[PDB]
């Protein structure tokens, strides 16, 4: 198997009140 | 490569999607400084409930798509604070355990789990699921403070003098309209705001007020004032004026002229009428109104005066005394009709009507004087009047203007009630002067007050 790497942030989205973004990546490796 | 793909967020009762997918979902392939969009046809995207009512995300790949070696792909979309998330950070709901990191508002959690799913290998290939370790929070904005500004008015207006009975505080109330069904919230947020004499202006604000909801106020109904409750923000940020504008009051005044008896007392009545031409009923200060009509009963004991206090802003009135009370006065009237849209004083006069006295002195037998008398707009006196010989009441009569009357030596005739500011003018009837010498104290006059007029007949 790969190896898989994992990272969720969520961040203010800037200037606007109560908006954010979330973010969920992969990335495989050999 | 991984294949199979597909990413997965659960997010929390705390925030929620936009309206029409403007969430945007994108994945983005991050590779050597490039980023590239991944089409329709390498990512689609499932919005789900699960059993325990919260939004699952998926972003499900292309089951053939393969992830590039050393490439970042990256799920992104825009959440916002759910209602659960304003209130919450207004203080208008409590966190239970799993809610926000170590309990505190101000960094909930976004997710309730998200993972990833995909499988590698070719023919039977093998899956693993993992959990994403990162647990983001968030801070939804700051609650609303909403000013609440107290204004009170005079009966004329902004800053004019207050003469009414004000309480020493008012309690104002913000009220939370239901959205969801429900009832509205009317004890929402509570202020007391301070009432002085003469401060016309007076601000406090209700605090953290949770967004998401339209606001009203209530405010107390104050007697001897109208109300107008408007908010001078807007929907999404809400700031309250309250005015006070006090309502006009009618005095009605009686005034004795050339009257030496103060123990009398008048009858007047009012009739009150509104702007939509309707009956007008109710209580003002002492008097009551029943069907637009009220009456004043004036006396020395009450400094010869009546208040309609606080009547309807706009009202009709004409004041006219009863007739019973008219007898014996010539009666006139200042400001006797209106419309009270500021405070107003009515005054009644009765003026007593005067009399004429005549006397007959013999120096050096029935006498006959006839008396002529012209009323104030000068046209010949019509009718009958009481007429007084030593305490004998007899009508006395003047037909075109003249009446007729007898004495003897030293009697004096005194009639009453006649008009005011007309003229009499006496005169012996030549049958009665024959041989005597008549002269006249006052012959002519103007019936201004009482008045005295004087024949007398010297023998020769
Ligand atoms: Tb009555
Ligand atoms: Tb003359």
């Amino acid at each position: 198997e790969p190896q898989t790497t994992l990272h969720k942030t969520i961040t203010p989205i800037s200037g606007q009140d109560d908006k954010y973004e979330l973010s969920l990546d992969i990335t495989s490796k050999l | 490569g991984i294949h199979h793909v597909s990413i997965k967020d659960v997010l929390s009762k705390y925030v929620q999607l936009l309206p029409n997918g403007s969430s945007e979902f994108r994945v983005v392939k991050e590779k050597d400084g490039s980023s590239e969009i991944l089409t329709e046809n390498q990512v689609t995207f499932d919005t789900k409930t699960t059993s325990e009512g919260l939004v699952e995300v998926t972003a499900k790949f292309s089951p053939n798509y393969s992830l590039e070696d050393g490439a970042r792909y990256v799920l992104k979309f825009t959440v916002t604070s759910s209602q659960e998330a304003l209130d919450a950070i207004a203080g208008d709901k409590k966190l239970e355990a799993g809610d926000a990191e170590g309990s505190d508002v101000n960094k909930l959690y976004s997710n309730k789990g998200a993972s990833v799913t995909y499988s590698y290998g070719i023919g039977n290939s093998q899956t693993k699921t993992k959990e994403y370790s990162d647990n983001p929070t968030f801070k939804p904005s700051d609650p609303l403070t909403v000013p609440v500004e107290v204004e009170w008015q005079g009966v004329t207006g902004a800053r004019t003098v207050i003469t009414a009975d004000q309480p020493s505080n008012v309690e104002l109330k913000l009220v939370q309209k239901n959205k969801n069904g429900g009832s509205d919230n009317q004890d929402y947020r509570k202020t007391n705001v301070n009432v002085s004499k003469n401060v016309s202006n007076e601000t406090r604000n209700f605090e953290k007020v949770a967004k998401g909801y339209q606001y009203d106020l209530i405010a107390p109904d104050v007697p001897a004032f109208t109300k107008e409750i408007k908010n001078v923000g807007t929907e999404s940020n809400p700031s309250f004026k309250v005015i006070y504008k006090q309502l006009p009051s009618l005095t009605i005044k009686k005034v004795l002229e050339a009257e030496n008896n103060l123990n009398k007392e008048f009858r007047i009545k009012v009739k009150l009428t509104s702007p939509d031409s309707k009956p007008l009923n109710g209580t003002f200060g002492e008097i009551t109104v029943v069907n637009g009509e009220a009456e004043i009963r004036v006396e020395k004991r009450k400094r010869w005066r009546g208040i309609l206090s606080y009547l309807p802003r706009g009202t009709h009135y004409k004041v006219e005394e009863e007739a019973a009370s008219t007898n014996g006065y010539h009666v006139t009237y200042e400001n006797q009709e209106g419309d009270l849209n500021k405070d107003e004083t009515s005054t009644v006069t009765n003026h007593k009507l005067p009399s004429l006295s005549v006397t007959k002195k013999v120096t050096g037998k029935s006498f006959k004087i006839t008396i002529n008398i012209r009323d104030a707009q000068n046209s010949p006196l019509n009718g009958t009047y009481t007429a007084t010989v030593n305490n004998k009441r007899t009508p006395l009569q003047f037909t075109n203007g003249r009446a007729s009357i007898d004495l003897n030596k030293d009697q004096t005739i005194k009639i009453d009630g006649l008009p005011l500011d007309s003229h009499y003018t006496v005169e012996e009837e030549t049958n009665s002067s024959r041989g005597y010498q008549v002269s006249y104290e006052n012959q002519e006059g103007k019936l201004d007050g009482d008045k005295s007029a004087t024949v007398t007949n010297n023998k020769n």
